DNA sequence: TGAGATTAAGTTAT
DNA sequence: TTTTTTTGATAACTTAATCTCA
């Protein structure tokens, strides 16, 4: 729960001790290229950055990876919105009180489950377009995932294109599945059935389950 | 990602949960699934496995030779025979303790098991026991059904089965001497079994429990007894006429039994049987001088050279008597059972199976001979090779060749007009 | 646009999908064509009607044979034939992706389909008419019906074409170019238009420069912009701000090229020029389709290939440009990296090896040194090449160990006159090489200046003319032009894939035109098999000439000779025992006769088997042997092209085409006997493998012992077919035209897959070559039959051949003399091996050749040469360790990065990413590096080494090897020592010697 | 504290 | 506002690290 200061506005580095061999390195990472990330305004809050460094990892066993936080609006967490309005996670929602048999809810806020963290690749994005800050969090990105993937046993990838070459972004390997953008022509992600496949993994590699439907919020 | 990968991981993982209760095929899908899962997803939990050491003791408690007391529950008896010990996991062959072997079932105990196993999936394997060439139930260990109905059910389909007695017994009773003669006494059940496996219900591990006195005796003689068609056990006599029964010639084997020598023999109040635990080569032809030359070591059993020609054929096929090929013809296309059995078998298989020669010792002593062939017909072998006449089993199987050569040749000439 | 010629083809990744030709006429503008592109699927005349959304367009296949290719094994001679179906098939084109479930030849791709069924090749002239074709902008046209479109071909004729070869100077302070904190300095062009204009010029951010170097420069004759429109490509250095550079290099970007030409500029040149123009003015550079319909920003995406050997892995990595306007982005480093081997893939060793003479000293001079180069001197074109490529080199090395830079240069009409400097070199002739420099580009840009300045844009336009001469050099568009040809294909990806998807153009083409479908459904098992035979040498040393007979082709015509093909496998017969072994083995030499039937006898796939016939029909020729003929004439037609060449780099081009060719014969072979192929066939595999076998026993077995006296010549063995009886006769007395006085003995002594080594007790040189001559003549003739030829490489002489794949000797081609100067050729040694040393493969030829000398003089009255031999070294070992005179250089072992391993911890994925996590230049997943082993300097001699590859370090340009740190010798002393021992006959003295020097056991071959 | 065999990796000839 | 096409074989030698045996 330390955290470590630097010289460019977000300087709020709240981070755990289990994130230790990060931010030596996130730090030189994050310095060359705040100067001409800062200069432009974004859509998430610029506070939440480092937000999700605190949390302790090595208590999650399945980790959900989106690329892009929403091109409007945006909180910080991926995949929570107390607004519910996209499409997107709406798809996510359907096909998940479908599979536990809940009917009645109020939205998802899917970083509440235990043992499950959303994830954005991305940790930045802008008003009206998306991928437009790809440059100045790839090398950042890339370690973060490294340093995530090293604790927890399989990692969930939403978009087949977007993560086709997420094999080489890795050295350790990994359970990864790589699922369909719940956004695509057809609601191909309906016909995605990945939540019973990361299921039956963590029991296969001997893991406690992970009860889904906790975080429904009433 | 898709349904299939899905069916085919849960399938790894099921397998995976039953692991030592495999055969060949069994670990050859395992590994396969496991590469195809460690190929797709990059990493797997498990990995692969190559030995796979049979263990049944994860479900049974270890031995009691004490009495003890007891009170939990009712008190379902079930005995435990004396002899090997097979396993029938699931749709697969019997699987020998310690070495996955893979037992030759004969057919109707294969079908009997498979209808067994086909009415649930609760129930973790099949156990079975083979004494001088016969089958009985043993334990059946399940998760969802007691084993009283699986008893039943096995011994009405046809396979036989020992009683079972249920009594409650409220306080902590000690189970001693007497009450396992009395219970061995009213199980009847002629057949020498040796230990006694009760059930506890609610509790899903099983215990086994025998009572048993050290004992030296002395050796008289080792003969072969008769058990069927060219099926002999071995046996031995004491002074007083006591019978030391053998589960099968690789006991006598690792035994190490010397004639006209001390031996400990374990002792109880019906029957005895000779402890092991006490090389090869020196017993391997020592015991077959003793009990004569003309015999050898078919596998399990002891087996006689005699003679071979139209009888045993016929008694090999199931059919009756005859003279002269044509009417061996008759007799084996009125039926169109048999027709289809010997049309799917070669004439190699089915002349070795009517001499009731043994596999490797057989196509080791082809393998080092020279044959001269017309006409799809043996007329003239010779040996190449000397040094595999040292094993006094291929030497007796090599002085009878001329019976299975005429009989190679007898099955070669019918199935050239069976077709 | 009538008379047309093709130079891309490109397809359009929006919406509407599209597909696109680039083409240019006889003048010399460009036209455009655009396609509707569709799904291609073949099914049945029954399924066709069964389609309930009926098809946008079908067209009919006509009837064609479906064949199952699974494989089967049978104990007995009851084999049941192929199973094969006759139908009407129809080939059903879909504008979007249909799921149809019995759908065949689904291996092949749509563009593909596209080129066969319109009959289009992907290179060619054509004379486009305009009944198909209407304007939809200005250049661009709509065709709907390209199959009449093209039904006109023409001769080719020749056209301009625009070149972009460009390279770019980055600043760099202490480690790398940041692309946030690290400006573009330099941006060098070779730009060649439509007209034939040849135009280089460089361009200068002034923002590096003082007011006052500006004005002296402006002075000079540098031009000063400030804007984008007053910018002249007809000057050859311009001073501007680095806005306007990226400007002007987006401007030149977005242009409809031919080619755009980076070394390595696609992973970070492009890249940088990119994120700068986003960074600093925020625009883009705008790709457009030729009908301005969909709209592109550049952005460089990577593509990863995996391996296929023992857990994939990733195993190499390429980055390619995004563009819809039919311009090629052409990146040499991958090209040069994929079709070559060296030790290393840097400019300067490529240029080095490509760019290399031989030089006639002419004068001499305090510290200068005048060279001459002409056809007089060197090979017939090399003195052209220097010549050309002088004309903006800056530095020369000499005998590969002098960097020299150039005072004056003076190209002739035959050659060049340079003049270097260096001191008084005391010979005749030299090598010249354009290679490494002496630059400090670190050094330099800390103290950047004026001269400075305009010295790195010489070296920039030089690196960006060296992308040029290297273009021409390896022949990159005639390459491009017939790999499009053979493999059908657009231009863009000629070189973009490997075996398993280059033969499925001709492979679809064959299968349309034999009306053939091969479709498995059974899985594939996998099994190990045996491959070629390796004679054991019988000695060392010889002293005599060798004579060396090889197999021309011998696989594919293995492959042709036994119609091995998947679908004309019989079947394949195992055995138990051997009753039944031999009851089949008679049943089957008189059920399949070989007029028409082959047998081939090959080792058990399972332990229980011994025995295992593969039965092939010859009647009908297979699959594989079209393919495989069809290779092989292009592979002669090459051969052709290439002996009537006479400039050195046409020859290096052809020949580098043949062996291409040859390797791609090769690899339908291979393919046919892998597992994750469509033509996968195992026993084809292994009975190709068991003739080559065959054939070269049956060589060794009549060449050895096969001695000639007056005018016959008699071979050991019959001449008797070794498969079955044939109408040849079997006598081996055989007449020779060599005359009567003529009487020597031959005697095998080495093979290898093919490869005969027959020695003859003589030395003449030209006796030998004669007498080699007459026998290869004599040998394909009376020997050999059918299509089985073998050919006389060339004759050796101090043959030392210390293992069964390695061996040095000198050569004599097959047209020369006893005056012909031999040619030293080494085979597996310790002198062509990659990643021994430097210092190392010089002592092994001066042993060597030492060692030769002394034992053709005569030796070995005592130990003798033992002792001598160990002084030597012990001296040369001591004084090496002493003076440590010798380079870091010649220390240098170089490894291939890559991700196939089987555990994590490997030694080598640590060193590489530790060097990758504290160094900002990233080696990549296919990048050869360098390593070397170095220890604390205060350590002394250590006899007994414990730990080695702790000591492993990369070396990737700038290490330096400080005060504590030293090159660890002992281990390349040990390995020389123990390279050494296994050459010399004495054993005592020499394990004595390892153990005094060093304190092990030297192990012995 | 040595000898010996075995496995993994790199590299070349064919 | 997100998505179709990959992948040649075996044989022989050398060196370091690991396992096993006097
Ligand atoms: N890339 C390769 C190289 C060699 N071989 C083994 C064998 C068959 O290809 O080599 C025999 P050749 O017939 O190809 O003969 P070689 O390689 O010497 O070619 P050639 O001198 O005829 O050009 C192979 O299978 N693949
Ligand atoms: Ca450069
Ligand atoms: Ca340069
Ligand atoms: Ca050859």
């Amino acid at each position: 729960m330390n955290s470590v200061t630097i010289s460019h506005a977000p300087y709020t580095i709240t981070y755990h001790d289990d994130w230790e061999p990060v931010m030596s390195q996130l730090v030189e990472f994050y310095n060359e290229v705040a100067s001409w990330l800062l200069r432009d305004e974004t859509s998430p809050i610029p506070d939440k950055f480092f937000i999700q460094l605190k949390q302790p990892l090595r208590n999650k066993r399945v980790c959900v990876c989106g690329i892009d936080p929403y091109p409007k609006d945006g909180t910080g967490v991926p995949f929570e919105s107390p607004n519910f309005t996209k499409k997107s996670i709406k798809e996510i929602a359907s096909s998940i009180s479908r599979l536990t048999g809940v009917i009645d809810y109020k939205g998802y806020n899917l970083n509440i489950i235990d043992g499950v963290i959303p994830w954005n690749y991305y940790l930045s994005c802008k008003l009206g377009e998306t991928k437009s800050h790809a440059i100045y969090w790839d090398k950042i990105s890339k370690l973060l995932l490294q340093h995530i993937t090293k604790h927890v046993s399989v990692l969930y990838c939403l978009g087949k294109t977007d993560f086709s070459n997420i094999r080489a972004k890795l050295e350790s390997p990994v359970t990864t599945i790589v699922g369909y953008h719940p956004a695509a022509r057809d609601h191909q992600f309906e016909k995605d059935r990945s939540f019973e496949i990361i299921n039956v993994l963590l029991e296969l590699d001997n893991k406690t389950p992970i009860n889904w439907a906790q975080g429904f919020i009433y | 990602t898709s349904s299939a990968d899905l069916t085919n991981l849960k399938e790894l993982l099921s397998l995976y949960k039953s692991l030592r209760f495999s055969d060949s095929v069994a670990i050859e899908k395992y590994n396969s699934l496991v590469e195809w899962g460690t190929s797709t997803y990059w990493k797997i939990g498990v990995q692969k496995v190559t030995n796979v050491e049979t263990s049944i003791s994860d479900y049974y408690d270890e031995v009691k030779n004490k009495p003890f007391n007891i009170d939990p529950g009712y008190y379902i008896f079930l005995p435990v025979y004396f002899g090997s010990v097979f396993i029938y996991s699931k749709g697969k062959n019997m699987v020998e303790l310690g070495s996955g072997n893979s037992f030759q079932i004969p057919d109707e105990i294969r079908s009997a098991c498979n209808k067994v196993l086909d009415s649930d999936n609760g129930i973790d394997f099949l156990r079975f026991v083979l004494l001088n060439n016969r089958w009985i139930m043993e334990d059946a260990i399940s998760k969802y059904q007691s084993p009283v109905n699986i008893f039943k059910l096995a011994s009405e389909y046809g396979l036989n089965i020992p009683n079972y007695l249920e009594i409650e017994i409220e306080e902590d009773t000690l189970f001693d001497d007497e009450l396992y003669s009395i219970m061995e006494r009213s199980f009847d059940d002629t057949f020498p079994k040796i230990s006694i496996s009760y059930i506890k219900l609610g509790e899903l591990k099983r215990q086994v429990v025998d009572f048993f006195k050290f004992s030296f005796m002395y050796i008289e003689s080792i003969k072969v007894d008769r058990i069927g068609d060219n099926i002999f056990i071995p046996s031995v006599i004491t002074k007083s006429g006591k019978k030391i029964l053998v589960k099968d010639v690789d006991h006598l084997i690792r035994s190490k039994v010397r004639e006209h020598t001390f031996v400990k023999v374990k002792k109880k109040n019906t029957f005895s049987i000779l402890y092991d635990y006490d090389t090869r080569g020196e017993v391997i032809k020592r015991i077959i001088d003793t009990i004569g030359r003309d015999y050898y070591v078919n596998g399990k059993y002891f087996s006689k050279v005699g003679i071979a020609g139209l009888k045993q054929l016929t008694n090999k096929l199931d059919i009756n008597e005859c003279a002269t090929v044509d009417e061996l013809v008759d007799e084996i296309n009125k039926s169109g059972t048999v027709k289809r059995k010997i049309k799917n078998q070669s004439v190699f298989d089915l002349s070795r199976e009517c001499l009731g020669y043994p596999e490797a010792d057989f196509i080791t002593l082809v393998n080092n001979m020279r044959f001269k062939i017309e006409n799809c017909k043996v007329v003239n072998f010779n040996i190449e090779n000397t040094n595999c006449l040292n094993n006094p089993s291929i030497e007796t199987i090599y002085g009878n060749f001329n019976q299975f050569v005429s009989i190679f040749n007898t099955v070669t000439d019918v199935k050239k007009r069976l077709f | 646009g009538m008379d047309v010629r093709c130079i891309n083809w490109f397809e359009s990744h929006g919406e509407n999908r599209f597909l696109y030709l680039k083409s240019r006429c006889r003048n010399g503008e460009t036209v455009f064509i655009r396609f509707p592109h569709y799904f291609y699927y073949v099914v049945t005349d029954e399924i066709y009607q069964s389609l309930s959304p009926p098809p946008f367009n079908a067209r009919p296949m006509g009837k064609m044979r479906t064949i199952d290719i699974d494989e089967t094994i049978s104990y007995n001679l009851d084999i049941k034939d192929r199973k094969c179906s006759v139908a009407d098939m129809w080939l059903i084109e879909e504008p979007k992706k249909r799921s149809i479930q019995n759908a065949t030849m689904d291996e092949f791709f749509n563009i593909s389909w596209f080129y066969i069924s319109n009959g289009i090749s992907p290179d060619g002239c054509y004379s486009l008419d305009e009944q198909y074709l209407t304007k939809i902008n200005n250049g661009c046209y709509h065709c709907d019906d390209p199959r009449n479109c093209f039904a006109k071909e023409i001769p080719r004729f020749d056209i301009p074409r625009s070149y972009l070869f460009l390279d770019i100077e980055c600043h760099f302070d202490k480690k790398f170019p940041s692309v946030f904190i690290n400006p573009i300095s330099h941006t060098s062009y070779c730009y060649i238009d439509l007209s034939g204009k040849r135009l280089l010029f460089t361009l200068i951010n002034e923002e590096m420069l003082t007011e006052q170097e500006i004005q002296e420069a402006v002075d000079r004759g540098c031009l000063r912009i400030q804007s984008l429109m007053e910018m002249d490509y007809e000057r050859e250095l311009v001073l501007c701000s680095e806005i306007v550079l990226l400007r002007i290099a987006k401007q030149l970007l977005e242009l409809t090229f031919d080619y755009v030409v980076t070394f390595n500029g696609h992973n970070f040149d492009l890249r940088y020029i990119t994120n700068r123009l986003e960074l600093l003015t925020g625009e883009k550079i705008i790709f457009r389709s030729p009908d301005k319909k969909e709209a592109v920003h550049l952005c460089i995406y990577e593509r990863n290939q995996s391996s296929h050997k023992g857990v994939c892995g990733m195993a190499n990595t390429t980055f390619h440009v995004n563009n819809n306007n039919g311009t090629i982005f052409f990146d040499l480093y991958s090209f040069i990296q994929k079709s070559e081997k060296l030790d290393s893939y840097k400019l300067d060793s490529i240029s080095k090896n490509a760019f290399s003479c031989m030089g006639k000293v002419l004068n001499r001079g305090v510290r200068e040194m005048t060279f001459i180069g002409d056809d007089t001197t060197d090979a017939k074109g090399k003195a052209d090449t220097f010549a050309k490529v002088l004309t903006t080199g800056n530095y020369v090395t000499v005998d590969e160990d002098i960097i020299c830079k150039v005072i004056r240069k003076d190209i002739l009409e035959n050659g060049f006159k340079v003049v270097l400097s260096c001191p008084t070199l005391p010979n005749d002739i030299y090598k010249l090489s354009f290679g490494k420099d002496d630059i400090d580009l670190a050094q330099m840009y800390k103290d950047y200046n004026l001269n400075i300045a305009l010295d790195m844009a010489r070296y920039c336009i030089h690196d960006a003319c060296l992308c040029q001469y290297l273009w021409e050099y390896y022949g990159v568009e005639t390459k491009t032009d017939a790999g499009a040809a053979t493999y059908v294909l657009p231009q863009s990806m000629v070189f973009e894939y490997r075996a398993s998807t280059i033969i499925k153009g001709p492979l679809l083409k064959l299968l349309l035109e034999t009306k053939t479908i091969l479709v498995r459904s059974e899985t594939k098992q996998k099994f190990p098999y045996e491959g070629g035979k390796v004679f054991a040498p019988k000695q060392k040393m010889f002293s005599n000439n060798v004579l060396i007979f090889d197999y021309n082709s011998l696989y594919p015509n293995v492959c042709i000779f036994g119609n091995l093909s998947p679908e004309t496998l019989v079947g394949v017969v195992v055995s138990t025992n051997r009753l039944e072994e031999e009851i089949n083995n008679q049943l089957l030499l008189q059920k399949y006769p070989p007029p028409r039937y082959i047998t081939v006898h090959c080792e058990p796939r399972l332990p229980n088997l011994i025995s295992e016939i593969a039965i092939f029909d010859r009647s009908i020729e297979g699959t594989i042997p079209r393919l495989l003929r069809t290779f092989l004439a292009e592979r002669a037609r090459y051969k052709k092209m290439l002996k009537q060449a006479t400039s050195s780099t046409e020859k290096a081009i052809y020949d580098s085409m043949q062996y291409t060719y040859k390797i791609v014969a090769n690899s339908v072979y291979g393919l046919m006997g892998f597992r994750n192929s469509a033509l996968y066939s195992y026993a084809s595999a292994k009975s190709c493998t068991s003739i080559g076998r065959r054939m070269i026993l049956y060589l060794e077995s009549v060449l050895n012992g096969a001695e000639l006296s007056n005018g016959m010549l008699r071979f050991a063995n019959t001449l008797s077919n070794p498969f079955y009886m044939d109408d040849r006769d079997i006598n081996p007395i055989v007449k020779t035209s060599l005359p009567i006085d003529y009487r020597f003995r031959f005697r095998s002594v080495y093979g290898d897959t093919d490869s005969v080594f027959t020695e003859i007790d003589s030395q003449d040189v030209d006796k030998s070559i004669e007498i080699a001559k007459e026998l290869e003549r004599l040998i394909n003739s009376r020997v050999l039959f059918n299509n089985f030829k073998i050919e006389f490489e060339a004759v050796y002489k101090n043959l030392i051949m210390q293992s069964k794949k390695k061996y040095t000797t000198m050569k004599y081609s097959a047209s020369s003399n006893s005056k012909s100067v031999p040619e030293r050729i080494n085979k597996g040694t310790s002198e062509t091996r990659r990643d021994v040393s430097k210092f190392h493969k010089n002592m092994i030829k001066t042993y060597k050749t030492r060692l030769s000398e002394m034992l053709s003089e005569g030796r070995m009255n005592s130990n003798q040469v033992c002792i001598d031999i160990l002084r030597s070294l012990e001296t040369d070992l001591r004084s090496e360790f002493d003076s440590r005179s010798s380079p870091l250089e010649l220390f240098m072992l170089s490894r291939m990065h890559h991700s196939n391993y089987k555990s994590a911890d490997n030694p080598n994925m640590y060193l590489v990413t530790e060097y990758n996590k504290n160094n900002p230049e990233t080696i990549e997943l296919g990048e050869r590096y360098y390593f070397a082993y170095i220890c604390p300097a205060n350590v002394p001699w250590t006899k007994k080494l414990v730990n080695i590859k702790t000591y492993e370090t990369i070396i990737d340009r700038s290490f330096k090897l400080g005060s504590n740190q030293r090159i660890f010798y002992e281990v390349y002393f040990k390995r020389l020592t123990s390279e050494i021992v296994n050459l010399l006959d004495n054993k005592v003295l020499c394990i004595s010697f390892f153990q005094r020097m060093f304190g092990s056991r030297p192990t012995f071959y």
